[PDB]
């Protein structure tokens, strides 16, 4: 639809990759298993990346010339999730790494001699601390801006 | 070095920061040691100031 | 030399100490005590021997003669003593002057340690713009 | 300056606490009043190279020394041959 | 014990490593006289192998109080 | 044997039964769905 050309429903380009490219893949006749068991680009290896047909899924996806997809992503005409869908992904499963980073870190500092308790783990992952993250909702998108984490403690 | 021997514990030693250069990795926290321990972890200037068991 | 020969110090050969710059300037040597006949480490890579008369090594440079101590004092005796030859005399008596073995008290000599105004806060970068009517040739 | 690397501190007191450096530092010399009273941060200068072996070892809290001299004999670098 | 004499105390002076953090004190100086009493402590190393200095009343600007 | 306010302990690289599986568990995602570049949802 925008800068490059239209999908899969037609993109000629992208029509001779599939095609020379992949399907030479062939270029050895046979190579000798017309009834033996092993050698694999006969089945899938293409078809797994060849079944893949005038189908791909139809996932719109742009493709320039050489027909290799570019991704625009501006939430329009189709294309949203090719980064935000993978986007906010990114951001939730981080900051639930390092939520818990600022966790089995901020349980440790106190009752007796505590000076390197981190080169062994306390609780493996934290495995305590663990969910905390999926166990976020809100969470520091309030507690981290008010309290605790308070401007005081800044 | 206790823990606490000599002869007297097979209670083997996992617990307790540090040896290694006797001001040793002090309680106090610090990060170099972990290249050390790893880098010169064979060397013989320390393990004991006797041959004997080097060789072994 | 031979036809006066004063020796103290064994050693043989050497391709190690005092070369040309050591009498067109300065000189720097020095001096022991010891019990009896022992073999020692050496400045300049060799080791030879000791028993006795000035025991009296002629060394180079100073810091070269002074490392008979960061060992040789791991090897008995108080007394190791070096002093400045010249090409001719004195005014830098080395080990000689009053007292020694640097850390006790007699007198203070030099050293001060302040500048004008001390460690304290010299956020203060360089002042006045060099100029030959205030304070700084110290 | 013409050595000038500030190891000074605050005890100056000498005892398992610093003493290498060739020759440079004929030091004690009491300043009436500071704990094991032995004080400053340096005797005649004029000697010696340019270490920071200088602290290394017993504290100058804040810098340490290193070459800072500039001017700079010869028998201020070994070699002058 | 009646007043306040190490129970904690920052630093200020912006060449002491653990400057402005607060750590915990010992022994401070008795009498009238001298400029470098206060002995501090705190688990943070620093620069040295070994830290734990002394710092004095002309300042420890506490601060608050 | 594992109640409330942390646990037991584990060792130096304990990351290398980390790295190697847990992500290991994820081609084992990269093949079921042998592949990405956006995705369906559910
Ligand atoms: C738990 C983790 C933790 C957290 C919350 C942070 C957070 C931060 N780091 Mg950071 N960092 C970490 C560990 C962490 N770091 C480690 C281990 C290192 C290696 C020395 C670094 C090296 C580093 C540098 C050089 C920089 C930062 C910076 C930052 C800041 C910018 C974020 C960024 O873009 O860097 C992305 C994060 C990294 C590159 C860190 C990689 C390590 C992560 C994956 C730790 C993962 C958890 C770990 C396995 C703990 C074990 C879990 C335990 C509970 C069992 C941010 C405050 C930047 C800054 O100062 O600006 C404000 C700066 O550029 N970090
Ligand atoms: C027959 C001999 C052999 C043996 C038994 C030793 C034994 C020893 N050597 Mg040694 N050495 C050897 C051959 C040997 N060396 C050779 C051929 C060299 C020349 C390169 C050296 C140069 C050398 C030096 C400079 C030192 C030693 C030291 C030592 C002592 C320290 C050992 C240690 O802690 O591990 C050290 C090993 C590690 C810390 C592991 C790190 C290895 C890294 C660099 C990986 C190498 C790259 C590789 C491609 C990465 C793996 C793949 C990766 C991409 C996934 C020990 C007595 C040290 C000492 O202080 O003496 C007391 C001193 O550091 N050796
Ligand atoms: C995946 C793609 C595409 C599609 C099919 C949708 C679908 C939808 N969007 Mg949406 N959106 C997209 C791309 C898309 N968006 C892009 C690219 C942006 C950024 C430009 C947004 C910014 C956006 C906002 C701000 C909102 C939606 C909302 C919605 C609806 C609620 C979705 C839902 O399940 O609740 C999930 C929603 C949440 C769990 C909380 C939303 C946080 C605010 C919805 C049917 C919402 C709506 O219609 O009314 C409230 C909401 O307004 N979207
Ligand atoms: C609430 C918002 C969400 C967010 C955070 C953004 C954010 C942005 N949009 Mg956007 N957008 C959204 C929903 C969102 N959009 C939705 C639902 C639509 C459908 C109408 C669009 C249609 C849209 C267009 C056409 C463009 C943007 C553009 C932009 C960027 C300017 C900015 C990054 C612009 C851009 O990034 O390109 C210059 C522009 O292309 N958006
Ligand atoms: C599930 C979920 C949960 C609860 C965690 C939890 C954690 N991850 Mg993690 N992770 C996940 C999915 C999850 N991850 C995925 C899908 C990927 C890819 C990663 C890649 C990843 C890395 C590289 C790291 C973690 C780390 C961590 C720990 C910090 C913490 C226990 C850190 C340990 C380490 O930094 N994760
Ligand atoms: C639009 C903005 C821009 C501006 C003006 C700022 C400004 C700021 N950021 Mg920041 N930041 C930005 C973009 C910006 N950021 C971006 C794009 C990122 C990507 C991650 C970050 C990531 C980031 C992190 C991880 C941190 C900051 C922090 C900060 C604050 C510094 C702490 C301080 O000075 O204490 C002022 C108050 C006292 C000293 C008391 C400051 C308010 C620090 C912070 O969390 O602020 C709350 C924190 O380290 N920023
Ligand atoms: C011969 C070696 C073997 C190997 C291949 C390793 C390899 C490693 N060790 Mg290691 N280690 C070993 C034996 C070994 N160790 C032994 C016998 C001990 C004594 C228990 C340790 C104690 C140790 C510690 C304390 C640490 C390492 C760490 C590391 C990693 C540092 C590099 C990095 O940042 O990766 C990415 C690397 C995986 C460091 C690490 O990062 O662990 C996650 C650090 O934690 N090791
Ligand atoms: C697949 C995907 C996903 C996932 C994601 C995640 C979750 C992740 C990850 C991964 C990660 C999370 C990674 C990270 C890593 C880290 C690192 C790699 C770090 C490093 C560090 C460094 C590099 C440092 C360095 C240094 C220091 C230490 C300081 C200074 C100096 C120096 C520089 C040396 C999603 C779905 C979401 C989206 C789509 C795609
Ligand atoms: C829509 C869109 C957009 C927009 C953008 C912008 C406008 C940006 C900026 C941005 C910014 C401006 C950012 C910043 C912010 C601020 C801050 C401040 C942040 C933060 C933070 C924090 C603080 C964090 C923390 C944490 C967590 C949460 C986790 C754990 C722990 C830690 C630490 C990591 C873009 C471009 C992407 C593209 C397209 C789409
Ligand atoms: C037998 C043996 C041996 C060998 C060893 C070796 C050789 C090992 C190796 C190992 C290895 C060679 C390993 C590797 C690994 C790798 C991997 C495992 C990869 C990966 C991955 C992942 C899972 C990721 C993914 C992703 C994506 C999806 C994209 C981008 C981002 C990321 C990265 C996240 C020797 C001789 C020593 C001796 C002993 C025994
Ligand atoms: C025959 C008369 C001589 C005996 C001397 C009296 C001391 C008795 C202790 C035995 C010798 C000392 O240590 C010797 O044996 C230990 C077991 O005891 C061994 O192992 C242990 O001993 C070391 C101290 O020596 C520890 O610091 C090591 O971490 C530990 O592994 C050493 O590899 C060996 O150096
Ligand atoms: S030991 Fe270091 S006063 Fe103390 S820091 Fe000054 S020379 Fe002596
Ligand atoms: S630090 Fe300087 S003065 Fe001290 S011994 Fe070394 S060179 Fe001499």
């Amino acid at each position: 639809d925008i800068a490059g050309l239209t999908p899969c429903k037609e993109s000629k380009q992208f029509a001779k990759r599939e095609k020379q490219a992949l399907k030479k893949l062939q270029a050895s006749l046979k190579l000798y298993a017309d009834d033996s068991a092993p050698a694999l680009a006969i089945k899938a290896t293409m078809e797994k990346t060849k079944k893949r047909f005038d189908n791909y899924g139809k996932y719109g996806l742009l493709c320039g010339s050489d027909g290799l997809p570019h991704l625009i992503v501006s939430g329009d005409q189709r294309h949203w999730g090719e980064f935000i869908t993978p986007g906010i992904l990114f951001l939730y499963i981080a900051g639930w790494i390092g939520w818990v980073g600022r966790s089995y870190l901020i349980a440790i500092r106190d009752e007796k001699k505590p000076t390197q308790k981190e080169i062994i783990i306390d609780v493996p992952l934290a495995s305590s601390l663990l969910f905390r993250g999926f166990s976020w909702p809100v969470a520091a998108y309030r507690e981290l801006l008010n309290g605790e984490l308070v401007d005081n403690n800044f | 070095l206790v823990d606490r021997d000599p002869i007297k514990t097979s209670f083997e030693q996992w617990a307790k920061p540090g040896h290694f250069s006797r001001t040793i990795a002090k309680g106090p926290d610090t990060t170099t040691w972990i290249w050390n321990l790893h880098a010169d972890a064979h060397d013989f200037d320390s393990h004991t100031s006797d041959l004997e068991e080097i060789s072994r | 030399e031979l036809d006066p020969n004063t020796p103290s110090p064994i050693f043989a050969g050497s391709t190690g100490g005092l070369l040309r710059k050591a009498q067109v300037e300065e000189f720097y040597v020095i001096t022991w005590e010891s019990p009896k006949e022992q073999i020692f480490e050496m400045p300049t890579g060799g080791a030879a021997i000791m028993r006795e008369g000035p025991n009296l090594l002629k060394l180079a440079r100073k810091e070269q003669c002074l490392a008979l101590g960061t060992r040789l004092r791991s090897k008995y005796k108080i007394k190791y003593q070096f002093y400045r030859v010249f090409p001719s005399g004195e005014v830098q008596y080395l080990h000689p002057k009053d007292g020694v073995y640097p850390e006790k008290v007699n007198p203070g000599r030099q050293g001060v340690g302040l500048n004008m105004r001390s460690i304290g806060k010299n956020v203060s970068p360089i002042e006045v713009k060099f100029t030959g009517k205030q304070p700084y040739d110290l | 300056m013409s050595h000038s690397v500030k190891i000074y501190d605050t005890c100056i007191g000498c005892t398992q606490c610093v003493r290498a450096c060739p020759t440079d530092v004929l030091e004690m010399i009491p300043w009436g009043g500071c704990k094991a009273k032995q004080i400053a941060s340096a005797p005649r200068t004029e000697d010696c190279v340019g270490c920071k072996r200088c602290e290394s070892a017993c504290p100058t809290d804040f810098l340490s020394v290193r070459v800072y001299l500039w001017h700079e004999t010869t028998r201020s670098m070994g070699l002058a041959y | 014990i009646g007043p306040k004499r190490g129970s904690k105390v920052k630093i200020l002076r912006r060449e002491s490593y653990w400057f402005k953090n607060v750590g915990s004190v010992v022994a401070v100086d008795q009498d009238p006289k001298t400029r470098y009493p206060v002995v501090v402590r705190f688990a943070k190393v620093n620069y040295a192998n070994i830290s734990t200095n002394n710092y004095a009343l002309d300042e420890v600007e506490e601060v608050a109080a | 044997m594992r109640d409330f306010k942390t646990y037991l302990s584990v060792a130096p690289v304990l990351s290398t039964l980390w790295f190697g599986s847990l992500a290991g568990l994820l081609i084992e995602i990269n093949r079921f769905f042998p592949d990405a570049l956006t995705f369906p949802f559910f």
